[PDB]
């Protein structure tokens, strides 16, 4: 099958609403080691975000009931539930780890030196697929995966800082997905809130910068960045 | 709960 043809499987599947063939379909594509348009980037990025998000929201579920479960002290049903709950883990690993290897061996690699914007949306993926590992992971094995998640957060927010402006889309959704790392993840309400503030105060200073095509997207981040500053400094 | 980009 032609390039062509396997985008256009995904915009099927999109529809169709088969997030694992639209995530075939894209992996095909980034397979074949030349760039993502920006069409292309999202497509990838909706269709695995779907797939993920499908484990994400019933490990949430699973172990809802494993906490309520473990009050009532059944010993048959705590193991499985406890099975089940390890089944949808290990489906979610698979599914970031089919992702960061994307990541790091097609889409990263064939960055050019001015591909700003791509580099920070897959740097921003690479620490986002990380902090969905770290969701799910303990002990020693959540400490590696949330040093990988910081390291590809914090190389995309240099990144974005030097090469774009303070109201694209991008950079707003890289630090409303950075600070809420910090406050669910690292623990770090302090270095949440002055990032979320930062983004939102730098954005707000050049609002002048908002792109006609673009200033839509951007104030819906902005509004998401204070309303995550609002819940946090309420908590 | 805070929200992450959609």
């Amino acid at each position: 099958v032609d390039r062509e043809q396997l985008v256009q499987k995904a915009r099927l599947a999109e529809q169709a609403e088969r997030y694992d063939d639209m995530a075939a379909a894209m992996k095909n594509v980034t397979e074949l080691n030349e760039p993502l348009s920006n069409e292309e980037r999202n497509l990838l990025s909706v269709a695995y975000k779907n797939v993920v998000g499908a484990r994400r929201s019933s490990w949430r579920v699973i172990s809802s009931i494993e906490q309520k479960t473990s009050a009532d002290g059944n010993e048959k049903k705590i193991e499985m539930v406890r099975a089940y709950r390890e089944k949808i883990e290990k489906e979610l690993e698979a599914v970031c780890q089919d992702v960061l290897s994307l990541l790091d061996n097609y889409l990263i690699k064939n960055c050019s030196e001015t591909q700003y914007e791509s580099k920070v949306f897959y740097l921003k993926m690479k620490g986002d697929y990380y902090r969905y590992l770290a969701e799910v992971a303990t002990g020693e094995k959540r400490a590696t995966v949330v040093e990988s998640s910081e390291k590809a957060y914090s190389e995309a927010h240099e990144i974005s800082k030097e090469h774009m402006q303070p109201t694209h889309p991008i950079r707003l959704g890289l630090a409303l997905n950075y600070s809420v790392f910090y406050y669910e993840i690292q623990n770090a309400p302090e270095q949440a809130c002055h990032l979320a503030k930062t983004a939102f105060d730098d954005a707000i200073a050049e609002l002048d910068t908002l792109n006609e095509d673009s200033y839509k997207d951007s104030t819906l981040i902005m509004q998401l960045l204070r309303d995550n500053l609002t819940l946090w400094t309420s908590d | 709960t805070a929200r992450s980009k959609v």
